[PDB]
């Protein structure tokens, strides 16, 4: 092994000397405590090491040992219910080993080495196996966790363990030439896990929010970004997605965020239920927690560990949702490391390779045919926290250029307590066209036309607001003022969604379809009544407006009857009231 | 309109001043990179 | 351990920094003693060490130092503070030395002042509602036990008065939470960084009048004190707070008097080190540095005690987008923002609720905690006040006489809200008083326009008039 | 083959190799490591002491002990052939469609030589894009640089694909009848996602437009140096085809904003101090060296036409990228977000659009005698319709004069039928017929920009092309 | 040093209605009067020097016109001290460093003025300290910092500018002097944004 | 060098009534013209080249577009000189640079053109110098300044931009040449904000 000594210490940065032969981005043990660090520069006989832990108390002369391997994660059974740090250390074990505080230098296996798993082989001796093929199955929480061949392992099966209880260290399958395959393998977090081919985004990723699932949909394999100032509701939207998504597995990455939010997830989620499995929601969730007061160099590691775990679960045929709770924190960590490196910044202090790193991270998403032949997907939703809410900041601009959906939050709606507080004008989605056949087959044949009509009404309202802010709403004609009123009705009782209300927190596609149909039926009838001389102030007093407003609070089970009753009420009210 | 124009030009001047300061800092750090590389060899 | 080692051969003194060579056995982050030719000893910390030389930031001013007679000696490898329950009635400077004239504290433990990050698994969910007696806080931006709730202030705004009032009136309501037990009062840790004599005298006199000094630890860094001590001051204060809360079951309220001065000192140190700055010249690690201070508050599983932080910062030009308030808002659970327009109107406390926020409000309010209508009343108040503000902007164009009667009602609600719900003076309002005032205000609006409130709460509480509450 | 051992420094994208005085500046090298993997790199600085090499891919796994550097070519060169048509490349000329590498007729330096100004000639013939708002009002002329100014969510890729698979020349309108004049499309994609890559491949293959196209597709996670080299490769192929085989070449460059960001990042990596607005101070010259390679040459029958596509970062035309592009190119076609969100495709807004070379490529003997006047009348009438649409919201429908209501109807029908083309391929005659049908809604004699002869010859037809008889 | 800092409970009477009524400053207080050129900062300072109830007035011309210092030197001997009735100049100490005097001396002049004011405070007097412009002192600090090659913080000023200003303004206050008497220093510092 | 600069007391006659009457330019004066797209700037420039009383016309294309430069290079050799019937190019010098030509050439274009104009002035001729875009030249100057890592002044332009423009424009004037003969250079420089 490559061994050296510490030459300089400055914050998270340690320069070692005598490290000739050490490779770039290899993991090193720094100091007598063996703190984990990564080599980010080689210069003569020296190596620049960014330590993933606190460096306070280190002295010049302490040994630095290179392990000769880059950062890697253990991929196997045992991750589906746990919370990890940036470099994949279980926080439950760390708590049991240290207490209420996280102390540096703790060494603990990512996967519990004593937990027993019910192994069921799927292969027989003489079978030839390629990377990503299913060796067998193990149940975890009702999930059928598939033991995969490592992506770059090839050979013929020589011996296979029979069905029984084994630990992840047990070599369940031994190939010819003596290569042993355990229940887990290690993968470098910076390498994208190989696949066969990327597939077109056919099916949607149902987030459970009306505005996101209707006006700005994201596909099952797509990417989305949700930037906004502090208090706009990024994390509440992320947690709503984690609670209500239709993804099989949710990987939540709290990169440089509040620890109280990780605690909220840890406490609330075991009580909630998985909509599809029926079991606890925490059983389908993997948490990678790197709080803001944890070491800065570990934020990049946190992002990469999360995305690698998401890729691994995709390789088993699952639909994975990856919520990165902030990428601006990762960018700030990169800027801090670059400042320690004394490198010339690109723009606003960030290193030039920030855009390349972001693009590499976001390109890992997609619906794919896995190496084993089965079909899985990864959906990445990345939150961005621009400094001061300045959307012209380089991270937000770099994210604009690689994401298919953009959910822009504005502090104006958050101040009003109008939530989800999505800026409709500043948001967009590039998946609306490709998802239309699925909408026609699964929601309604006329759903795309209804959605387009709603968007056109919002556009007309936006155009008329230019005049409303000029001469007041009373200076408009009855048709234009009707458009304004229908726009505010849409905004208040279709786009609003209370993430804490027991009914309004979730909304199926058919409920949103019914609400849109009700609103547009009311709009058509109101315009017809306007053309026959009825006043708009007379229209605004109809109790069917109250029914439309209360529609969103109606439960999913009883919604169809409410919708039929309200459509009948719309027709009757605008027949009687002319 | 004149007030909005004055605000626009004020914001433009402030942004340009911040950019000028950033360029000055970049020049300083490039000079220090070159110097600290030159004497150390 | 107890034998002395001295490093002569200082090679560079400029501003707050000091270079000493051949000091390869000084640990990173170690505290050192700088002795000059007159015998005076200054404090310092190692911020970069290599086999060539070590970089030391000097806490005090560098007047009188010289490369021929100055000596640097190691004190301890890790910056630690001696803590005990004995210091509950004591005053200290920015570096933890007593300034009250009493003898030094006999420490039970010596804890690293930087602390350690709390394990998220070991944290609890902050849930115990704290009644501050201020309606715009209790009703709309509820403060819970274990929260970081900074006050975003300005140069002339009375943030110190609001902090003193909160410290005077803050109490839990176990009867509403169903616990129904007598509760010990808050212990207060008061960290002042760059505080002026006026504000210091005000705080001292308020704590004397309320009798809270006997249970308050004070770390005072004056405006004429050296500015590099402001880096240590909040870390020492929070070390004391964490020790008390999580080892003696104290409920600690921590007030950081001005984080703008702390960020000023941080910027000075970073610029002396030529750190790659963020916006407005502040160092790029400012977010992490502020996080290492703020994230030390909270509640821990299996522990009785708690740490609640109320930092105070003055946005320079009332600019919410300034780096200091921006990063603070990105770290903390919401903020209380003061309004200069409300202050000029003579409204106290000048808290405008729209830019304010409490992220943990949902945890502490609702049925079995405060009352069933709390959340919906808060939402309706926010919506109605936003409508009133928009109608004010419209009136600024079309004039009041051109309004409809509903917009007129919203305008009247807005100004009545400002003059009655916000403007309360120094009185201590129970949560029930604030809720009935809020319902009296909401009764000004048509019943059918309370769209965010369920019909049950409307039937139960709508109708009362403000003149029925007070003559 | 000489192997340059002696790596003395690795950090970020750069590595220093000593005793490399024989490496020419700008050369491309192969970086080999202990695992036998080979990476690409470019020499960005060479001196007596060491040579600085910028690595294409990530520098992970490299070490100062086992890393070796060897030269592959002293000048960035691309092997071009006529068998490049129907092929796809990864932005540095390597096939990615699974077909065997082409046999190079000749190898050309991608840093092309500037055209001699006296060798150029005036653009005089147009390209039929099949889109009415371009063909009639913002005509594309063979040899023009006509960028498309897009937005964040606008369908610029769809319009690019549609133009690519619809664009054709019309020698019959000039009276030549010479279908022997070949046409090719060079499509360069920069910083695109896998979604966009799949879309472009599917669009080019489903219609058979691939057989006359060369695709240089650079993905978003590909090396940024490949992004910088992609337009150079595309323009080298375009120049070769046009000025050595008399092809009429249309070059589509999506997206130039990605190229500018890659240029910014590479400049920052080479420790260059940025210029105005944080972009390199030489971005104008680089964009000029890209754009000015289009044109028509005296004595040669080929042509190069460029349609750069760039997303304005915040829909701001004052941003450096669109600003310099406007300085260099001849006009712009601006997509409209309000048209897009009303359901109109392609969302081209005629009012801010402009083709500066249009008046040279339209008229008698080129398109038709009435083209210019019809375009002018359409522009004026649409502007009137739009401002009357704004006014009617406050003053009401009946308060307007009868001709004002006619302008309202004209603007509505214009947006409905002329702009909202869909995926139709409209010949210039079809577009002119639709324009005349729309102008027939206005009273005769209100068409002031049009001579009485053209009015008598064409006025009177009614809207049947799109509705009632598609 | 002082024995104790007292709370300021008596007004600093400037003789100007708006300041003494709407925006009063106490005897040991501090006031800033920023404004553009020609707004009347120096006129307000000289009105305070002529008419205020301070026992001793210390006027610091930090980097401003010499004609203003000459105007003071000529007019003050003829005016009457509002407290004792003697000539006004016997109440006054002038520290002048004009704009075309050496730039580094502005910083020294500020400290000389505040130290002299503190010395007169120690004798039991109430002292008004007028700083003609602290912006010139800040500019001198910026120039010296640029000569030191220090990294500027904001608009070229050194990062410790706020520290210097705070340490200067903190010297004011109503105190019990080391001798047991009661004295105060009032600082009014003009700013030239 | 010249023997003496003369007074702007004789007119440069453009042959256009509006310019010759309402907004005249003296022989040896300087004029600026904005260039809106459709405003017919090229026709005005051709009219100045064709009908003005200047003996020699020097036309400088600084950083023009490829097709816009091609327009000039194709259409000047077609203009006939009214004073001789022959081609107008027989008394015209053309400097042509496109945007893709080296930045140093684009920066030196106006200096080369005005030096040639001064040389023809030294022969007693009256020379009309036309700079087709000084904004393009300023862009080239800004790029060169950025390559030298100089401070950007306003909008990235070098602080000496005004000095360079003044040094270019002051070369115009009616003079007594070193040969004792009267000559003049009149500069009409187009700007494109
Ligand atoms: N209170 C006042 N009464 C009468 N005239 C006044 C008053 N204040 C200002 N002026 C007039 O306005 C002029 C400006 O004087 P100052 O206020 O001293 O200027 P300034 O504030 O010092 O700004 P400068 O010119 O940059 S030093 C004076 O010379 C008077 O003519
Ligand atoms: N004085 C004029 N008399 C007659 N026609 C003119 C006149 N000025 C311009 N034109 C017309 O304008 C066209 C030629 O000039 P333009 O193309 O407008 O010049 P230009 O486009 O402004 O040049 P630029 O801005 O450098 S591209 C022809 O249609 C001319 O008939
Ligand atoms: N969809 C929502 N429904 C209800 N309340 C919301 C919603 N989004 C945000 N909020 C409220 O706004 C606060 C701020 O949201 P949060 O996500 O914590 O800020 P950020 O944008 O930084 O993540 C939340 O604590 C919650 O009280
Ligand atoms: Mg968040
Ligand atoms: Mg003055």
């Amino acid at each position: 092994m490559i061994q050296g000594v510490i030459q300089k210490i400055a914050g998270p940065a340690v320069i070692a000397k005598g490290m000739l032969g050490a490779r770039m981005y290899d993991i090193c043990k720094v100091g007598e405590e063996g703190l984990v660090g990564e080599i980010i520069r080689l210069d003569g006989d020296t190596a620049f090491v960014q330590v993933y832990e606190d460096t306070s108390g280190l002295k010049v002369g302490e040994p630095v040992v290179s392990t000769g391997l880059p950062l890697a994660v253990e991929l196997g059974p045992g991750m589906l219910n746990g919370i990890y740090d940036g470099i994949q250390r279980p926080l439950e074990r760390i708590r049991e080993k240290t207490g209420i505080y996280i102390t540096r230098g703790v060494v603990v296996h990512a996967l519990d080495r004593e937990k027993k798993w019910a192994w069921t082989p799927m292969v027989k001796p003489g079978d030839e196996v390629r990377g990503g093929m299913v060796l067998g199955t193990v149940p975890e929480f009702g999930f059928t966790h598939k033991i995969l061949v490592p992506p770059d392992v090839r050979g013929r099966v020589k011996e296979v363990k029979p069905a029984g209880e084994y630990t992840v260290e047990e070599p369940v399958v031994v190939l010819e030439d003596g290569t042993e395959l355990k229940m887990y393998h290690t993968w470098p977090v910076r390498r994208a896990r190989p696949v066969q081919r990327k597939l077109d985004p056919n099916t949607p990723f149902l987030t459970g929010m009306r505005i996101l699932d209707v006006l700005f949909p994201v596909a099952m394999g797509g990417t989305a970004a949700i930037p906004g100032p502090f208090g706009a509701g990024k994390s509440v939207t992320q947690q709503s997605l984690a609670k209500w998504s239709n993804a099989d597995v949710v990987v939540y990455v709290g990169c440089g965020e509040r620890g109280n939010e990780m605690t909220d997830v840890l406490v609330e989620f075991p009580e909630l239920t998985d909509p599809k499995t029926g079991g606890p929601l925490m059983h389908r969730t993997v948490l990678i927690a790197n709080t803001s007061n944890m070491p800065v160099a570990a934020r990049e590691a946190s992002i990469y560990v999360g995305v690698t775990i998401a890729e691994y679960f995709r390789d088993q045929g699952f639909s994975v949702a990856l919520m990165a709770d902030s990428t601006s924190r990762w960018a700030e960590a990169l800027r801090e490391i670059s400042s320690r490196l004394e490198e010339m910044p690109a723009e606003e202090g960030y290193p030039p390779y920030l855009a390349a790193r972001l693009a590499a991270f976001y390109e890992r998403a997609g619906k794919v045919i896995t190496l084993g032949g089965e079909e899985g997907a990864v959906t990445i939703v990345g939150a961005v926290s621009p400094p001061g809410g300045d959307m012209s900041e380089p991270v937000t601009q770099s994210t604009l250029r690689i994401v298919g959906a953009f959910w822009r939050l504005d502090a104006s709606l958050a101040f009003r307590r109008h939530f989800p507080a999505i800026n409709w004008n500043g948001s967009y989605s590039l998946f609306t066209s490709a998802l239309d056949p699925w909408y026609r087959e699964n929601v309604a044949e006329d759903y795309p036309e209804l959605r387009d009509a709603i968007s056109e009404l919002l556009q007309r309202e936006a155009g008329l607001q230019e005049i409303v802010q000029l001469v007041g709403p009373d200076a408009l004609q009855d048709a234009e003022r009707l458009v304004i009123e229908v726009g505010r009705i849409i905004r208040e009782d279709f786009l609003q969604q209370n993430a804490y209300h027991e009914v309004d927190a979730y909304c199926s596609m058919k409920k949103a379809y019914g609400i849109m149909k009700m609103i547009l039926a009311f709009y058509k009838e109101a315009e017809a009544a306007i053309k026959r001389g009825v006043s708009i102030d007379e229209i605004l007093q109809l109790p069917v407006l109250e029914r439309i407003g209360r529609a969103r609070y109606v439960s999913e089970e009883e919604f169809p009857a409410y919708f039929e009753e309200a459509m009948k009420e719309i027709q009757g009210a605008f027949k009687a009231l002319a | 309109i004149p007030g909005i124009r004055a605000q626009i030009r004020f914001i433009q001047q402030v942004l340009e001043q911040r950019e000028r300061e950033d360029t000055f800092r970049l020049k300083r750090i490039k000079g220090k990179i070159e110097a600290r590389e030159a004497e150390e060899e | 351990d107890l034998l002395k080692k001295e490093y002569t051969g200082i090679t560079y003194i400029s501003g707050p920094l000091l270079f000493v060579e051949n000091a390869k056995d000084l640990a990173y982050g170690a505290i050192v003693d700088i002795k000059d030719g007159t015998g005076r000893v200054r404090g310092g910390q190692v911020i970069e060490v290599s086999e060539e030389y070590a970089v030391i930031q000097v806490f005090e001013e560098t007047t009188g130092l010289d490369l021929a007679t100055t000596s640097v000696s190691l004190v301890e490898d890790v910056a630690r503070l001696g803590v005990s329950k004995e210091m509950l009635g004591r005053r200290f400077n920015g570096i933890g030395k007593p300034i009250d004239g009493l003898p030094p504290i006999t420490p039970e433990k010596r804890l690293p002042i930087t602390g350690l990050p709390l394990n998220p698994v070991a944290r609890r969910k902050p849930e115990q509602f704290i009644q501050t007696g201020i309606s715009t806080i209790d009703v709309m931006n509820t403060l819970v036990r274990g929260q970081k709730l900074p006050i975003f202030s300005g140069s002339g705004l009375p943030a110190n008065e609001i902090a003193a009032q909160i410290a005077r009136q803050a109490t839990v309501r176990p009867d509403l939470s169903g616990e129904g037990e007598k509760e010990e009062p808050f212990a207060v840790v008061f960290a002042a960084m760059g505080i002026t004599q006026r504000e210091l005298s005000y705080f001292i006199q308020e704590f004397e009048r309320t009798g809270a000094l006997s249970r308050s630890v004070l770390f005072l860094n004056k405006a004429d004190d050296p500015t590099i001590e402001r880096i240590l001051t909040p870390r020492m204060a929070l070390t004391v707070a964490e020790y008390l809360a999580f080892e003696h079951d104290y409920h600690v309220l921590v007030i950081l008097t001005d984080m703008t001065n702390y960020c000023e000192a941080l910027r000075e140190i970073g610029a002396a080190r030529e750190e790659i700055p963020g916006r407005r010249g502040y160092p790029g690690y400012m977010y992490t540095d502020l996080a290492t201070i703020y994230e030390r508050a909270g509640v821990v599983e299996g522990k009785k005690g708690s740490v609640t932080q109320i930092p105070i910062l003055s946005m320079p030009d009332d600019d919410r987008t300034h780096p200091i308030p921006d990063l603070t808002g990105y770290i903390t659970e919401g903020q209380i923002q003061l309004s200069r327009e409300l202050h000029r109107k003579g409204i106290y406390p000048p808290i405008d609720p729209l830019p304010s926020l409490s992220r943990l409000m949902n945890n502490g309010v609702g049925k079995g905690k405060t009352r069933e209508d709390h959340k919906q009343v808060s939402d309706q108040l926010y919506s109605a006040y936003a409508n009133g503000v928009d109608i004010r902007k419209l009136v600024a164009i079309i004039g009041e006489d051109a309004l409809t009667e509903n917009d007129r009602r919203y305008l009247q609600f807005a100004d009545a809200f400002e003059r009655f719900f916000i403007n309360q003076g120094q009185q201590n309002r129970s949560i029930e008083e604030s809720l009935q005032i809020a319902w009296a205000l909401l009764s000004m609006l048509p019943q059918g326009e309370l769209k965010r409130i369920s019909k049950d709460h409307i039937g139960k509480y709508y109708g009362q008039k403000l003149e029925e509450i007070w003559g």
